[PDB]
Parts: structure tokens; sequence; C-alpha cells
RNA sequence: AGGGAACCCACU
């Protein structure tokens, strides 16, 4: 049944326990963005990572 | 021609000694070597050190 | 980091209105309702409620985004009523219709508790 | 005021 509204969905749905995994990779520690920051010391162009 | 030290700069790191640049070591050389010939020029040498 | 705080679902800000009228200008005696922290529950039976209405021509309901909590709920009415009135008048209806559910469902728990 | 190189693993 279709949670907004009650009604039966048309198709029936293939559902079951399946074992998944919850990999190492998190968008928190990804997320990044920078507006003038730290530049490197030969060049001066922004630095890395 | 001997490149500014923006070309070659030395950092100075945690340790409180400077860190010199991989050109600078290489300037140190020449210079080193240009004295020693030199010297053996202003009093005469073997040719053969001088080679 | 950027996780919204989970009362900012159902807790009005600062300023904000809970209901909003518009006009829609496209066809003559529509109104557009914008509520704000509410989700398909009222939506849905707000909009089944108006379609219940003969002197109701249009009537539905959307969440523009899943991420955010306003509904927009469109009602167009004939000539001789008015969406206003239309919208009040199914509140109504809701009103009392959950009033006696909850009378009768009150008068089932006791028969069944007694015997 | 803040380094650098090298190497390894990994992601699309």
């Amino acid at each position: 049944y279709n949670g907004f509204t009650g009604r039966k969905i048309t198709s029936q749905i293939f559902i079951g326990p399946t074992y998944y995994q919850r990999l190492k990779h998190m968008v928190d520690d990804k997320i990044h963005s920078r507006a003038r920051g730290p530049i490197q010391i030969l060049n001066r162009q922004p630095m890395e990572g | 021609p001997v490149p500014p030290l923006s070309v070659r700069p030395a950092v100075v790191m945690q340790g409180s000694a400077r860190n010199q640049d991989d050109l600078t070591h290489k300037l140190a050389d020449i210079v080193k070597i240009n004295n020693q010939l030199r010297r053996n020029e202003q009093n005469g040498a073997a040719a053969h050190v001088i080679a | 980091m950027n996780a919204p705080p989970a009362f900012e679902s159902f807790l009005l800000f600062e300023g904000e209105k809970k209901i909003t009228i518009n006009k829609d200008t496209k066809v003559p005696n529509a109104c557009l309702f914008t509520i704000n922290k509410e989700d398909h529950t009222l939506g849905n039976i707000i909009k089944s409620q108006l379609l219940k209405d003969p002197q109701v021509l249009f009537a539905g309901y959307k969440v523009p985004h899943p991420l955010e909590h306003k509904i927009i709920i469109r009602v167009q009415t004939t000539p001789d009523y008015s969406p206003q009135e239309a919208f009040t008048n199914a509140i109504t209806d809701l009103i009392s219709e959950l009033s006696l559910l909850e009378e009768r469902f009150r008068v089932a728990i006791k028969d069944k508790q007694e015997g």
C-alpha cells in the first residue's frame, strides 16, 4: 500500500530480508568547498586536498 | 645565473633549522667547485687536477 | 553536518504563517492554499473531502519537495460558490466525521470491555 | 606564521 494515500499499488512488490553493508565512504568525509584559503609556497596557487 | 629565492624558497621548518631547496644545494656544490678551481689558478697547479 | 533538526518539520519558524491564500489567475474562481509544516496527512484528507463537494470543480494537493514542509492545495468552484467557502466547509465536515467516529469508537470499546 | 618528497591502499 502507498504510504501517502493508503491506496494499494497496482503491481505487487518483491520484498524480503537481504544482508546489506554500510561502506566506509560517507559524504560528510568528502564534502568540501573553498573561497580563498591557503596557497602553496612555490607557486602561489591553492593548496591540494 | 642564480635564480632568486622565490624560485628556490627556503622554508622555516618545525625544527628551527631552515630548509633549503634542491636548487640551493646544487648551487652550493657549484660554488664550492668553482672556488676550488679558482684557487688552483691564482696559484699554479698540475693540469691534471685542473682537468 | 547539514542535517535539519527533526522539529523543523512541524514547528513554525518565527514569522512563518500557517496558511496563505492566493488567487489562481489562469481560470476564474480558483485559489491556491499554501500550508506550512503540514504533509500528506492533512493534504490528502482535505482534498478527498473537497472532491465530495458537488460545487467544487477541481481539488488537488501536492508536496512541492519532500525535503520541505509545505503543501499546496488548489481549489476551483462554480461561480455561485467560493474556494474559501469550500475549504472551510471541507474542514467542518472532516471535524464532524472525526467527532462521530470518536464517539462510536468509545461506545464500541465499552461494549467490548463489558461483554 | 603552514614544509616537501617517496611509497602504499582506496573511490568514480
